[PDB]
Formats: structure tokens, sequence, C-alpha cells
């Protein structure tokens, strides 16, 4: 038809992957499988894994920013109380 | 057309018609369905020494010809004679299965035979992609269950097989209660049964085989992707009928409705099959063929196909399964009638070829399971009696919204996921 730019994805039968040989896959009908009362007993000590790896990447930046926020806030509170109106005059303009 | 079966100490079955030659053989009621995962291929190995150069020369001197066949439910060892030598075939049978069944398993014979079934089963896996796929179909459809074992055995159970495994199998299955002696050709029943009751000696009579656990269909798939092969070969089936099912013939007729096809044969493109209107427009395949495979415990009903149209495999599968949907809801009188006529023709061409070795295998397998053979004319009575209502009731039980089993090899990237195939086993309704 109208031509076409070459891409990095094709379609079923010519996806653009490398030639596959030697790999054999197996599967079983959902119909033949245990109705979903399985997970648990086999899979709940399993997961809750992927966040043992991750929680530090989230928590430590979170901690840094929460600490930094709490500190600046408590300082602003002091500045606008009676006790701090002297420091307020100093740091303001 | 005859069926004379009578039991002395052994069970003797014959079917004679003045042809030319006569075939005599013993057919055991145990095949690859009786093996393990680990001695899988022992029956095929037995077959191959029975036909070894040593045993085969001893028969060719006497002017005898040797034939054997390993199946799932059964196993057969057959000698063809020239019909007055119907006695010298029984000599070769007993000289092998009593005398030489300790001389065939000589160290140099076994090692040269094992080396030959290894090149044999390897060649199969490397090159015979349609039968390779169909064998894997049984493997996944009937996984962890007797019907899953391949008849030729696997390369790994084969190369680890020893003389004692042959022995142990032969001592548990080559028994009297698991045997039938079969004669086809032109020789009479009383011509053979007397030559059998001539010599006595029972040999391991009273011994039963070993029992097991029943075969079961599991909806599943095995995908043997190989992008270097120039085609895709796929087989797809539901749980079909065992032999001695009420619907044995309804199933076989249903398969004849869609029949078989070859894109390069002009005549084949012209058959009265509605599916052909769909698949010929873009040439969705080089060939397909439907089957109703029946065994003792179960069977497979489905089709196999081969194609170079690797970007439209999903249309092949979709149009084929939409046709099968029709069997439950809209199959016509004249489709059923066309199938009756063609089922008779093909069932005829099977049961009455001009080759007695085929007759023996068909007789042997039948009498081992139901203790008798249904005559060709009796089948035609059953075939003609099938109504549209029968096919619909059958399809609604076996085809409609039922699990399937899939196997394929070659360029099958375009064969969609299981659930997509499985959803097409029915249609949306109000």
């Amino acid at each position: 038809g109208p031509p076409s730019g070459k891409t990095y994805m094709g379609w079923w039968g010519h996806m653009g992957g490398p030639k596959q040989k030697g790999i054999t896959s197996y599967a079983v009908s959902p119909y033949a499988q245990k109705p979903l009362q399985g997970i648990f007993h086999n899979a709940v000590f399993n997961s809750f894994r992927r966040f043992k790896s991750q929680f530090l990447y989230v928590l430590i930046p979170a901690g840094i920013y929460w600490y930094w926020w709490k500190n600046g806030n408590e300082y602003n509170e002091f500045l606008y109380s009676k006790a701090g109106r002297e420091e307020l005059e100093r740091v303001n303009v | 057309a005859e069926v004379t079966q009578l039991s002395n100490g052994i069970v003797v079955a014959t079917e004679h018609n003045p042809a030319h030659t006569a075939s005599v053989g013993v057919v055991f009621g145990s095949g690859a369905a009786n093996e393990n995962p680990y001695n899988n291929g022992v029956s095929n190995l037995w077959k191959n020494i029975f036909l070894s150069k040593e045993n085969s020369a001893v028969a060719a001197k006497e002017g005898l010809a040797l034939s054997s066949n390993i199946s799932r439910d059964f196993q057969s060892y057959i000698v063809s004679s020239l019909p007055g030598s119907t006695d010298k075939s029984l000599d070769f049978l007993n000289q092998s299965f009593i005398q030489q069944k300790a001389n065939l398993l000589s160290s140099s014979n076994f090692e040269a035979t094992k080396k030959s079934v290894l090149k044999q089963v390897q060649d199969f896996e490397d090159n015979d992609h349609p039968n390779r796929v169909l064998e894997h179909l049984h493997s996944t459809a009937f996984q962890n269950t007797p019907l899953s074992l391949p008849t030729r055995g696997t390369l790994e159970s084969l190369e680890n097989l020893v003389v004692a495994d042959l022995e142990s199998f032969a001592n548990n299955h080559f028994l009297n209660s698991n045997a039938v002696v079969v004669g086809t050709g032109n020789i009479k029943h009383e011509d053979l049964v007397n030559s059998i009751e001539s010599k006595n000696l029972s040999l391991q009579t009273g011994t039963k085989p070993v029992l097991k656990k029943k075969a079961a269909f599991l909806g599943s798939e095995v995908r043997l992707r190989d992008d270097t092969l120039p085609k895709a070969w796929i087989s797809l089936a539901v749980e079909g009928e065992p032999v001695n099912s009420p619907n044995y013939f309804v199933a076989k007729l249903a398969a004849q409705i869609f029949g078989s096809y070859n894109a390069f044969e002009p005549a084949s493109r012209l058959q009265g099959i509605k599916l052909l209107d769909n698949i010929q427009e873009y040439q969705l395949c080089d060939n397909f063929n439907h089957f109703s495979l029946s065994y003792k415990d179960s069977g497979l009903w489905g089709f196999s196909t081969a194609t170079r149209n690797v970007t439209m495999i999903d249309d092949l599968i979709h149009f084929t399964l939409k046709q099968w949907n029709r069997l439950t809801i809209s199959v016509t009188d004249t489709e059923v009638e066309r199938a009756k006529s063609l089922l008779k023709l093909q069932l005829g061409q099977l049961y009455e070829s001009g080759n007695p070795v085929n007759d023996a295998n068909l007789l042997g397998a039948e009498v081992l399971i139901k203790g008798s053979k249904l005559s060709l004319g009796e089948a035609f009575k059953k075939i003609d009696a099938i109504t549209v209502k029968d096919v619909k009731a059958w399809a609604g039980k076996r085809l409609w919204d039922q699990d399937i089993a899939i196997a394929g090899t070659g360029q099958i990237e375009g064969l969609l996921d299981y659930m997509r195939i499985r959803s097409d086993m029915s249609m949306m309704r109000w």
C-alpha cells in the first residue's frame, strides 16, 4: 500500500525478535486449575518480599524529606511565638 | 466376511477370505500405555529385535516375512506365509517366543539393535514434525497418565535400557491371559486352531499382568517453537471417545464432516466442506485432517494442520473452531449424509484392503478389548442410523465450551494464547 517506516516491533508471525529454537513451553487450562482459594499457605510468605529490596530506596529519601519538613515547620512556629520575636527580627529582612 | 473366535487354553481369532497369502501372529493386550516413564520404549525395542537381521534371516530361509506394530493399548508380532505354509509360521512363532526368547537377547544383537532404534527415534524427533506434534498432543493431553507415553519411547529412557528390562516386561505382559493369537489371509479357523491344540504346554498360565491407574484428559498445551523450520504444524483436540463408546461412530462421523484437505490437489479444493470457503481465500494452510482417535480408556477428537501462512495462523484456528461450533447448533442434514457415505467408504478401505497384516492388526486390537469384532456390515447399520440430533447431542457434550489440548512446532509465534483458542469453543448468545 502506502509505504512504511521500519520499527522495532512487528506483528504476530513477524514480531521482530531473534529466531527461537530449543525453548519448549507448557501450560494448563485455567478451567482445570484450583479455584482461587489457593494463594495463602503457599503464597503470602512468598510475596511481601518485593519491598524488602525496595523499602530503603523509598524510606530513606522519605525520611530525609520528612525530617527536613518537620524541622523547618517547628522553627517557623518558634519564630512567631513570643519567645522567638527577637530571633524573628534578626532573621527576617 | 467372517469372525470366528474361540478359546481353547489360549484365545484364537481368525477371519478368512480366499485372497493369496496368510498372516499369523500373536497380539498382546499391553502396549506403550503399560510402560513407565523410565522403561518407556521397551516394547519398541522388543519389536526391533524380533525383526533383527538374525531372526529375520531364519524366517527368510523358510520363505516367511516378518511384521510388528507397537501401539498404545496393544502390541503385535506377525508372520506372513504362503498359504499352505500356515504351519511353518506357527513353528517360527513358538521357536521365537519360547526357545529363542532367550537367544534373541544376545549381547552383540542387543547392542546393535539399541544403536538402531536410537538413530531411529532420533530421526523421528528431528524430522517427522506432523507425527512428532501428534505424539506430543497425547503427551500433554494425557499427562502423568498411561496414554501420555510415546510408542517409540523417549531417547533418554531408551539409551538407559538393559536386557533385564526387556525380560521383566516380557515376563509381566507376554502372558497367556494377555494374549490373542490371530490368523488372517485365507486359512480356516479349524485349520489353525487344530495346529495350536496340537502342541500343549501352557507357559506361565495363571499369571495376570499388573494393574494401574486410569487415563484422564487434561486441558493443556505444549509449544515446541522452532523458527528455523519452514512451516508451522499444529494439532488440537478435545477428549474424544474410547472404543466401545455408544458415540464411537457419532464421533467418527463428526470428524468426516470436516474431513481432510490438501491445497495442492485440485479435487481436494472442491469437497463439500463449508470450512473450505473460509480457508482458501487467503490460503490459510497447506493441509489439515480431522481424526477421532479411540483407545481403551479414552480418545482424542480434533484436527491437525500444516501451514506456511505464518501471519494468519489465528484465522486458521478461528475459522476451524467456528465450524466445529456448528455441530452443536446448526449442522445440516446433507452434511451428515455426506459424512455417512464417506465414512463408509473409508471404513471399507480400512477393513478390506488387500493386505492381511492390516487385517490382523484390526482384528487383534478389536477382540482384545471387547472380545469380538463388529462386522463391516454391522457398522454400516450403526452409521446409517445417526441423525442430526445425535451429532448435536454429542457435540454439545464433547465440543461446546470444553477444554482443549494443543501441540505445535515450527513457526508458531502467530498461534495465539490458550485462552483465546479456548474461548472459540463456543459462541455468544442472547
